[PDB]
């Protein structure tokens, strides 16, 4: 496969994701931790699929909602930050205020 | 009763910076073609030769903004700032070298910037 | 020119009157005074002030004033106050708070606090800064419990142990001359302050001493290897001779003595009461009592922080493991029930908020949470405010008498306790620079940045392979701190003054700084900051009531904490 | 007995007038000549040629000629030539690029690279073989970036940090001697050679030099601390007595003078200008035209390598963050946005076209990515291709031009911009054996095994309880080179003449190899291999149009990269 | 996402647990460290959806039964322990011969 | 569960066969690393499955085809190897050009 550093730490990213939205699925109202996981999943798919950094930036605001998490939480992310390989190599992605 | 992780309950009232120090407003203009900024706490008088000015009003003085910020001149642009007294020893060193010593020494502040070509020295 | 209160606050951090939420709790600490001249703030970056010929000055070099470090613009939670400063770091050490930058154009600079050529910057506006935890009751078991504790904000280890040995993971002991070589070496890579414990047991003075001289920094009694009147008198007068501290967990099955036997064999010296509740250890079902005591100095440890719910449930599985003990013995589950009492956690709680035990510890791997010391402290805090309202000391509706009361438990009073306050526990000038900066959304749960002796060495930070840090995933990592010889200069092996004066760190080949323990022998209950109060606490050995001036103190468990599920992904 | 080309290649890797495609780009590199003798080719493995009495020679004791290490059929790819060649390596050095084998039998053998008794031997045939990575520009934030770099082929970082501190996080600047000092010995376990930057301001010499004489190996002037005339000047005049060199990211605001007052001050004297272009930093908008003056030595950093259609919109918020900048603070995001032009970055491609723009560096982790310095070089000159067509100094069809031009701006030319290319840099008899194996169709992308002093140091090798190292996971993993006291021996700490002369490697107990900088200030634009063309660049103030000899340089951005989505997990 | 140290090793029970119920699910008898993943990450969910830890020990004897694992795996496991933050913090649940 | 090395490396391949088809699922072509785990995952369940070596080499030529990856993988491909604990221990399985 050839992984180097950052493939092995972003396939945590993806699993911590995947148990959110298990989380998600049962009822839970998510966490700061959960919610920023599956937001920073979403981003790094997005790239794989080829869509762009400027689509990625709004795309990131409409991905949970308030009602999806506990109290506090949207105030606590200022925003999410990832990097990931796209069509035209790995660019960064920053959502602000992902959580209204 | 909605909680905000760590969030601030500031006190009322407001913050006065650079109190007791005198203030002075002048007119300063970018004659060159690229933006200049200028930082809250650069020796006014030695900022980039294109700004003019009454070159002799910024010794010993910097803007009276918030510590950190700047205020910005577009190329031809002209605008009022305020400046404040600097404090402490009232001595600057390095920069544009057109002090190394005391404010105090406006002639020959001004007579090193003159001969540089800093506009508006009279 | 003036400025919004909270416009300020955004750019520079709280000033005067301002409030904090500690993270999701009910808790507000609220700013005393502030060492800044409005308008000269430090800060850096892109057009900021601690520029050449600006904040920073270009004249001196660094030993005229000049900083190694400056932390920018800390809110500071200490024992000593709750207060708004820069904090200058020189050699390791902290050396100025006050106000940094330069004298050549702003008022108010701290004269040994220039921002020179030789300073670098760390932004502390909108962080909250306390000392490095002391924790003092560590079982050293397995060595991914040195992060555990970091990502907690912990930067001190005492405590004993060789491994996943048996009687390490019942005891703090790293018994005899050999063994302590051999963890002295093993601490030369672990990136955290440590001192290590011997076996406080014997009946003759020389095998227990030889301990000491071999470089031990206090010792341990324990009831797993005999909490006897003999090793309780013997340990002692060893410590008193050597100025070092000894810990006891006692005799939980009043074997050989009651705890009024325990107390007549300490005659009066100085000890460190251990989990001085009794669910990790002593004398059923009152030995909470020594914490009345002018000659104790009372920790609890953490599984009964606070009282909750689920707190009774989970502890006699934990005390079966720790303790070696069979569940086909139903002794060994006699003395395991014994110690796990409702009455007394409750109690503990209440003892906590009121003074009377003045420390917190971990009790790591052995009933213990390595990482959970800061938390919990905070947690009991937190549920004491909801339960018994603001305490009587407190004023514009703050709570920085209990913020103050809380952060000494594991700041300055297991330093003190342990003879090492001279170097660490506080935000003092003089002392090592070891520093926690916390977001006040995280605080008390995970550390943004642990700097030791003046470096970072630990972090919440993100992707290495970023254009940035930020993005994802932020985890702990550890920093360049804990990478080849730094981490000699960024950590303290605590030792006797005997084994210094004899030579041991050169014998062994230690090259981490060597601290020095030394007036243990001294101190009582009076000497813990905020914690010093002293009463007759009576238990029934019925029921397990506990009263204080004839008042039952009990307090009803809670179903949540703040500092939980917010925050944690299992 | 003949062999047809295609059977020959499979066997031996390519030989004279062969092409190889780099990776997934449009790029063929030609073998230029080949040192073999058809028939006396080496190779390892059972029933194969280096056995004894045979390819090896039985009879030499090691230093009568024989290797401690030979690659065998490497395809070299280096500012001196691409060609086919066995690789001889001793004490850690290239000492022989040429025929290895055994001269009882073979004909053609280099007369010091016989394959004897003590003679490892490393398969590079079917491989590209480069010198390891020299990346200028780093940012020491996070340690776990040195694998990062690693896996890409980087050998040697030079920048400066302490961790995760502010002005680290900002700028190249390790400040002042105590930092410099507790960084050396970090730098310890770091395995990677390393040199540090000392913070290039003041206006006094004593506060700048005394970081030369505490072990930085050069400076680095930042705006955030103050590119002021004065700063610039003193550092200049710092490092021409110390024979190190200044880089430089200067005034972008243009508080205290546009990029003519810069110059004036610099006299003359020779710089490394960082991130040319000026995204990453500088005089707004026109510092690019620095690339055009004989005493500058230009680097680019990595984000706008090459530009394509997503490069403008990450930017704003990653300078934002670098420079501790805030979002309603108008002026500074005036200040970011100032930095951010799609005409600079589109003729930044051409200036590197074109051998203008000398240099490529990262930026790790403060505007720049540490593992994609080799990465994006190959895809910009594959973009220049596209769409400049091959350049007009090729033949027969090939891009060995462009190759060598491009190979140089990572390898030869940040070394002799530093002063340390006697060392690293190249692959060439009598430097250090740093040394980076590639599959040709992960050429650029990810490194197969990097070599550092003669033992390998980072692999892409898979499972380690597996039969055969083959099996997954593959992934990068730190090799033997890396582990024990031989991270001492396999990298070099750069430091500055003065400070070996005065004994700071004993002082602190360094055991790293000590490489001297030296040789830095009599050089310019026209040492720069393959990219020494100096010219005047203007740049129109108003449009930010570029423009050389007359031309506006500009091209589009491009929706899709080679060496990307093909190859990587995220 | 500020993962701490057991955040990030906790995650790979979790991945475990996922790998174990793809086999049970395709219809293999289970080994002891499947049984034992799939067991753990059991509690550690129920600590989430904020069951007690009284709750949990019980529940844990009723997750796996011997003809879902393999000959001798219901003896090789005398008990199961894992930690997980319930509503009130940290907590430890034991489970005794989860299988009978 | 006691988790030796190669168990815990292990567990990331299959993460990443995970992360693959979910990919492959939603319609895009895979990339070299994701081919790699696909393959690499299905031989390991194989062998848990109780298929012998030789099964998995030539099974291991029909899980992806040419049409399932982007251009070049298959050629990029040469073999796949993997070690897993057959029912009769460890064994190795080489698959050849597993994409036509
Ligand atoms: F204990
Ligand atoms: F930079
Ligand atoms: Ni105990
Ligand atoms: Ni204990
Ligand atoms: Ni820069
Ligand atoms: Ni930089």
């Amino acid at each position: 496969m050839h992984l180097n550093p950052a493939e092995k730490e972003k396939l945590q990213i993806f699993l911590a994701s995947e148990l959110a939205l298990k989380r998600k699925a049962r009822g839970l109202k998510l966490n700061y931790p959960e919610a920023v996981a599956i937001i920073t999943s979403f981003i790094m798919e997005g790239a794989r699929d080829g869509k762009t950094v400027a689509m990625l930036m709004e795309e990131g605001k409409h991905v949970l909602t308030r009602d999806d998490v506990m109290e506090g939480v949207p105030e606590m992310i200022d925003d999410i930050q990832a990097e990931a390989t796209f069509p035209d190599g790995t660019k960064l992605v920053t959502v602000h205020n992902p959580i209204s | 009763n909605y909680i905000v992780p760590g969030e601030y309950r500031v006190a009322e009232g407001e913050i006065e910076i650079n109190a007791g120090r005198e203030k002075t407003t002048i007119r300063v203009s970018n004659t060159g073609d690229r933006p200049i900024q200028v930082g809250s706490h650069i020796h006014f008088v030695e900022v980039n030769k294109e700004l003019l000015f009454d070159r002799a009003e910024g010794i010993g003085r910097r803007l009276n903004i918030p510590s950190g910020t700047a205020a910005r001149f577009e190329p031809g642009e002209e605008m009022e700032v305020e400046l404040t007294e600097l404090g402490g020893n009232r001595e600057v060193f390095g920069i544009s070298d057109l002090t190394n010593g005391s404010v105090d020494n406006k002639e020959l502040i001004l007579q090193r910037a003159k001969e540089l070509g800093y506009k508006g020295v009279e | 020119m003036k400025i919004n209160r909270q416009q300020y606050a955004e750019s520079y951090g709280p000033t005067v009157g301002d409030q904090v939420r500690l993270a999701d709790t009910d808790l507000w600490i609220e700013v005393e005074k502030d060492y800044t001249t409005y308008g000269d703030e430090a800060n850096f970056g892109g057009g900021k002030v601690l520029r050449e010929g600006m904040g920073e000055n270009g004249t001196y070099t660094r030993t005229e004033n000049v900083l190694d470090l400056l932390l920018t613009n800390a809110l500071i939670l200490d024992y000593t106050g709750i207060y708004k400063a820069d904090i200058g770091v020189k050699d390791g050490y902290i050396v100025g708070i006050g106000k940094g930058g330069n004298p050549d154009i702003m008022d108010g600079v701290t004269p040994n606090m220039i921002v020179g050529t030789a300073t670098e910057v760390i932004a502390a506006e909108g962080k909250i800064v306390t000392a490095g935890g002391i924790d003092t009751h560590v079982h050293f078991i397995n060595p991914d419990q040195v992060d555990v504790a970091l990502a907690n904000g912990i930067t001190t280890l005492f405590g004993g142990g060789t491994g996943p040995a048996e009687g390490s993971k019942a005891t703090t002991v790293t018994p005899g001359p050999w063994n302590i070589e051999k963890m002295l070496k093993s601490t030369e890579g672990l990136p955290i302050n440590v001192g290590i414990l011997g076996k406080g047991h014997g009946s003759s003075i020389a095998p227990i001493m030889e301990q000491i001289d071999a470089g031990a920094a206090g010792l341990k009694i324990h009831e797993d290897w005999g909490a006897t009147p003999a090793s309780i008198d013997r340990s002692l007068t060893v410590a008193d001779e050597a100025d070092v501290q000894v810990a006891i967990h006692s005799d939980t099955l009043n074997e050989a003595g009651f705890l009024e036997d325990t107390l007549r064999a300490i005659n009066g010296r100085v000890i460190h009461s251990f989990h001085v509740e009794g669910a990790g250890g002593g004398h059923a079902p009152d030995i909470m009592a020594m914490a009345g005591h002018p000659n104790v100095l009372p920790s609890s440890t953490n599984p009964t922080r606070p009282f909750t719910v689920n707190t009774i449930d989970e502890h006699l599985d934990m005390l079966m493991v720790c303790h070696h003990l069979k569940q086909n013995i139903p002794e060994d589950v006699a003395f395991a029930d014994s110690r796990i009492r409702p009455e007394t956690i409750a109690a503990e709680d209440i003892l906590h908020d009121l003074g009377i035990i003045s420390m917190m510890s971990t009790d790591a791997l052995a009933m213990g949470r390595a990482g959970e010391m800061v938390l919990r402290t905070w947690q009991t805090a937190d549920k004491m405010k909801k339960q018994r309202g603001p305490l009587a000391e407190e004023k514009n509706g703050s709570d920085n008498f209990r913020a103050k009361r809380y952060v000494s438990k594991y700041t300055i009073n297991p330093a003190i306790a342990q003879g090492i306050a001279h170097e660490v526990g506080s935000i003092e000038e003089g002392k090592f620079a070891d520093l926690v900066l916390w977001e006040p959304k995280f605080f008390g749960v995970k550390a943004d940045r642990v700097i030791k002796g003046g470096i970072i060495a630990y972090a919440q930070i993100g992707d290495p392979s970023a254009s940035i840090p930020t993005p994802q995933p932020v985890m702990g990592r550890r920093m360049y701190g804990t990478v080849g010889d730094l981490i000699h200069d960024t950590n303290i092996t605590f030792m006797s003054k005997s084994s210094i004066q004899q030579g041991v760190p050169a014998k062994l080949g230690l090259k981490r700084r060597i601290g020095t323990v030394k007036n243990c022998r001294n101190i009582g209950k009076k000497d813990m900051k905020w914690n010093d109060v002293t009463t007759d606490i009576d238990i029934n050995p019925e029921t397990y009531e506990v009263k204080v001036d004839g008042e039952v103190l009990t307090c009803e468990p809670v179903k949540e904490l703040p500092m939980a599920q917010r925050y944690f992904l299992f």
